[PDB]
DNA sequence: TAACAGCTCTAACAGGAATA
RNA sequence: AUUCCUGUUAGAGCUGUUAAC
DNA sequence: TAACAGCTCTAACAGGAATA
RNA sequence: AUUCCUGUUAGAGCUGUUAAC
């Protein structure tokens, strides 16, 4: 596929939503043929790094966050790939990340416990006009009865002034943290869960 | 401290040995990201392929 | 004197007959 | 050396044979290995520091092991499977109390989870009936303390560190059996398992080894050396006139995954003069399994309990028939005893031969080889010339069923005798599919009366039907109703089997016509298949199912005549 | 989920092996989202019979055995559910075979 | 690893059996099972017994 | 009882050790390649000050 | 080890639908 | 392969019984 | 609710490549 | 954004201790 010509235009117009949108528009002739191509390899040149990155908002970030729901792989290319040094480092980078984005997976923990789900969250800032607002999501890294292992995260959700779950808040990501677990076992209990957190936890939280 | 170390170690998106923190945080890091930037992702969960 | 791990240790080991007073 | 021949060389001379068991045999009994003891001890030790459920996770998860080794590891402990590991982590664990030491191996290699095999109950058998006089065994538990007292049913007089100087002494007065442990029991303080323990002998015992080594030949099995003190032990006991007098076999499960120690040791011990011989039988289980088979009258008291399989358990009785009845197809022939001709060959013969003897010259007789004939012997002269018949004479088969179990070509013969007594003077004729024989309708006379009762079984809505004829889309495929006949040998008596079949008279031309025979057998349900069962009976016997004993015989008018006896009645019995 | 075109390919050069190989490695989109799904309703069209059943070979088998590892509960699907008569055959087998591939019992 | 009858050897149906137990105590938090019933499409030789 | 093996599973249950909020795991001993830190221990458990009092906040 | 006897099983196909 | 097991066509596997080698 | 102290983390940039 | 997380520049959130409203 080709990018259409109109975000070369936004280019100069700074405006990274536009620029974001205009690239899924640019992928839109790829949503028909999704089981012809594993992985999108989308490339933003370097004439573009006025969008890259500015306050409240990351290119990549957008491209990623709108691609997901449509189910299909991006591996992001820019020049920093075709302008270091090292051949070898990027090649390993580049290749596995192909490969593991295709499904495949290059690598498991050894010997690692079916019976152990490791629950991390973690949160982010954006800066709102009057406050702030702080983005707490989790993940799970559990091994199902079969021989691959998942990896999957979520939000934890309306409005957050502070990174500290609430009891509700927390029981619920828990809770569905739990259904996950199950769909993947058969239903089987979490003998032990590990929860990493940035930040210490509250009394209600615990 | 033995599954924090082997959970550093299985981040494909890395071509390094290993990270400073585990999977586990980096990548809800990652979501914590690209939730912040798109409001329209709460409502459902994601693998690790779409993000990494 | 013994530590603890070890008093636990032989309790675990023999815990079929010893006694508790309280 | 191959195993073929060390087992002939034992089988040769087993009356001086003393057994070295180590502590692999005991791998089998259930009790825990060396392997299972020391992973037992990290995770004992592993989850009591770092406090974790004991019973949330196992032992043999390759995850936890892997975890608790990982953990081992990082407190600077031996790596993996490495020589003083087991000694060590028994010290660590136990903080050097022997006593609590003692209990731990008593409890784990306890003598509740031992359930003897057929290894350890071979080998017990072998000390009492007096082949095998000194088993001395590396262990601790007492798999064969137990299972040799119980096969023989007297007790065994086992040796040990407590007293040590007991063998000796009862090898000097020839208290055989004896069965002395170098490490000794765990009941008793001394157990000689750390590896500080392990370096030196007791005085004794040692001395024991090289008196016996003279006197009987020695076996070791299960054992696979990394042992010092009975290296040197076997070395010194190597080092003496006619050490081992038949010779030493180490034998091992594999050749290939020997420790260089043995074969090092088998080498030196060529050296010095002795006929050392190492070989591979496999597993301890399956050499003591074919020792007990090469065994030459074995006692049956004692063999009752070495193979417990060997005598026929579940004979369970069967009730009465007291107090609906299910009416099976099976007819009981009461015939015990029947009388044969038996010819005498001046050369051998094959029972092909004999077969192919039949399909040329085709007599009037019937003859199998165990040479049984049934018939008249003229037609045996047809068959056999007076050249290679030597004499002709009479054979009593007292016991048919036992007979007919007992060898399948007299099944198969009995099989054709009743079914030419059967078929002998009645139109239906005899056909054969496979090695099954079937009583068919023939074509030509398929108007007759004693066929109208068939004719009403197979009608529909007890109207007159049919019973030979045309399939309905064949091109020349013809039906008739028939009857798959068999003999079963059920316990101790012999019955018939009768099965409604529908015959088609090409006999490989059978599928075309599936359909119809599924056709013809859609709605042949219990009441129609009653009917023609019934019908069935009445041709093949001439008598309704009613009290009756019609006897047939097979030959009347011959001087070799089977009369058999038949009960018109199929087998029935009333529910309880 | 959409089948490769090769596997059209496949079946008509008759390779068992082949076909259930591609088959399987068909299933990688659904894999990217496990979690989403319980049981994956695999069909097959009659034109790939000559690799249904062969001497040495079951396409059944292989695809269960290798589907079996990834812990992906499949409930296969011949033209037998299109045609078949008594149609409320097909949902009491394939309806009781659903619920105990997704949970159990 | 290849078997040429249908008939498990001693040892074969030994380690059969010591994984079939082993699973149920597993799932029984080791309790001992009390009945067993083996059924086989085929007579056990004297080596199964 | 964290470690008393073959229990019933409805004993379990009913007991469940409760749980553990104050967390406190013991520290081994002091052991015996042994890693320098950069930390210096502090040992005057107690100094002594001085305290003004004021007649406004 | 080569035939022969029986008892029983699976391996490929085909195949129609619950007393009419 | 939603199922079921009814048959057909074959071969093996065990037991045996002989002849051996 | 307004300061103050500490602990800790993320937000934006910039930035070189693993004992020399 | 193949990656890694070392710095810089700031701000926020948690705790506390005061002053109150
Ligand atoms: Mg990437």
């Amino acid at each position: 596929c080709l990018a259409l010509d109109e975000c070369h235009g936004v280019a100069a117009n700074g405006n990274g939503l536009a620029l974001a949108d205009k690239i899924v528009q640019s992928m839109s002739g790829l949503f028909r043929q999704k089981h012809a191509f594993d992985v999108l390899l989308v490339y933003l040149p370097a004439s573009w790094k006025k969008c890259f990155e500015y306050d409240g908002f990351d290119l990549h970030d957008r491209i990623k966050a709108k691609v997901a729901p449509l189910n299909l792989p991006i591996q992001i290319i820019n020049d920093t790939a075709l302008t270091r040094q090292c051949r070898a480092n990027v090649m390993w980078g580049v290749s596995v990340a192909l490969y593991a984005k295709a499904g495949g997976i290059p690598w498991k923990l050894a010997d690692w416990d079916k019976d152990e789900a490791y629950i991390g969250l973690s949160y982010a800032i954006k800066k709102n006009a009057e406050g702030q607002e702080y983005t707490t999501c989790c993940s799970q890294v559990f091994d199902p009865d079969g021989t691959g292992f998942e990896f999957v995260a979520y939000d934890t959700r309306d409005r957050k002034g502070n990174p500290y779950l609430s009891y509700q808040e927390m029981q619920s990501v828990l809770s569905k943290s739990l259904h996950l677990y199950q769909s993947s076992h058969n239903g089987r209990m979490p003998r032990k869960i590990f929860i990493h957190k940035t930040t210490h936890f509250t009394e209600d939280e615990i | 401290c033995s599954s924090i170390l082997a959970l550093t170690k299985v981040d494909w998106n890395n071509n390094t040995l290993y990270k400073k923190l585990p999977v586990t945080l980096v990548y809800s890091q990652v979501f914590a990201d690209v939730v912040k930037q798109t409001p329209e992702i709460v409502n459902e969960i994601y693998d690790y392929r779409f993000f990494m | 004197v013994l530590t603890d791990n070890e008093f636990y240790q032989h309790y675990l080991q023999n815990s079929q007959h010893m006694m508790w007073f309280l | 050396l191959t195993d073929n021949e060390f087992y002939q060389h034992y089988l040769q001379n087993s009356q001086h044979m003393m057994w070295f068991l180590g502590a692999g045999t005991s791998r089998s009994a259930g009790l825990p290995t060396a392997s299972d003891i020391i992973w037992d001890l990290k995770h004992r030790y592993y989850c009591l520091h770092e406090n974790q459920d004991y019973q949330k996770h196992d032992i043999n998860n390759h995850a936890i092991k892997s975890k608790i080794q990982s953990y081992m590891d990082s407190k600077g402990f031996p790596l993996q499977w490495s020589p003083e590991e087991y000694s060590f982590y028994f010290e660590l664990v136990f903080r050097d109390d022997y006593e609590a030491q003692r209990k731990y191996l008593l409890e784990a290699l306890a003598s509740r989870k031992v359930s003897l095999n057929i290894g350890h109950r071979v080998l017990a058998a072998l000390l009492e009936m007096n082949q095998t006089k000194v088993v001395f065994t590396t262990n601790f538990d007492d798999v064969i303390e137990t299972a040799f007292s119980d096969i023989s049913g007297k007790h065994l007089s086992v040796y040990h560190l407590e007293g040590s100087y007991a063998a000796l002494s009862a090898l000097n007065t020839e208290a055989f059996p004896i069965y002395a442990k170098i490490h000794g029991d765990f009941r008793y303080q001394k157990i000689k398992n750390l590896t500080p323990d392990l370096q030196t002998n007791d005085r004794e015992i040692h001395k024991c080894f090289l008196a016996a080594a003279i006197r009987f030949g020695l076996v070791v099995s299960g054992y696979s050396g990394r042992d010092e003190n009975v290296m040197t032990m076997l070395r010194a006991a190597i080092d003496q006139n006619n050490a081992f007098p038949h010779g030493l076999y180490w034998t091992v499960p594999s050749i290939s995954k020997s420790e260089p120690a043995v074969q090092d040791l088998i080498t030196y011990a060529q050296g010095k003069g002795v006929r050392a011989y190492l070989v591979e039988t496999g597993t301890f289980d399956e050499m003591l399994s074919k020792i007990w088979r090469q065994v030459k009258d074995k006692p049956a008291a004692i063999d009752a309990k070495v193979r417990t399989a060997r005598v026929c358990p579940v004979s369970i009785p069967l009730p009465g028939p007291g107090k609906p009845a299910l009416r099976t197809n099976a007819l009981p022939v009461v015939t015990q005893s029947i009388r044969c001709g038996v010819v005498t060959l001046a050369s051998p013969i094959t029972f092909s031969e004999l077969k192919e003897r039949i399909s040329q010259k085709s007599p009037k007789a019937l003859l199998t080889y165990t040479v049984l004939f049934l018939g008249g012997e003229p037609e045996i002269r047809k068959i056999f010339s007076n050249d290679e018949i030597n004499s002709i004479g009479q054979y009593y088969i007292d016991e048919i069923a036992q007979s007919v179990a007992a060898s399948t070509f007299l099944k198969s013969f009995v099989e054709e005798a009743i079914l030419t007594a059967l078929l002998r003077e009645k139109p239906i004729l005899h056909r054969v599919r496979h090695r099954t024989h079937y009583a068919v309708i023939p074509n030509a006379s398929a108007k007759d009366d004693r066929f109208l009762d068939l004719r009403k079984a197979v009608g529909f809505k007890g109207d007159l039907g049919y019973i030979t004829g045309n399939v309905t889309n064949a091109k020349e495929l013809s039906w008739a109703e028939a009857v798959s006949i068999r003999l079963e040998e059920r316990g101790g008596k012999l019955w018939i089997m009768l099965k409604p079949e529908i015959w088609i008279k090409p006999l490989d031309r059978r599928e075309e016509a599936t359909d119809f025979i599924r056709s013809r057998r859609r709605y042949r349900f219990n009441q129609c298949s009653y009917q023609i069962l019934d019908a069935w009976i009445k041709i093949l016997f001439g008598s309704i199912g009613g009290g009756g004993t019609v006897n047939i015989s097979c030959f009347p008018d011959a001087e070799f005549k089977a009369e058999f006896e038949i009960g018109t009645r199929t087998a029935f019995s009333l529910g309880v």
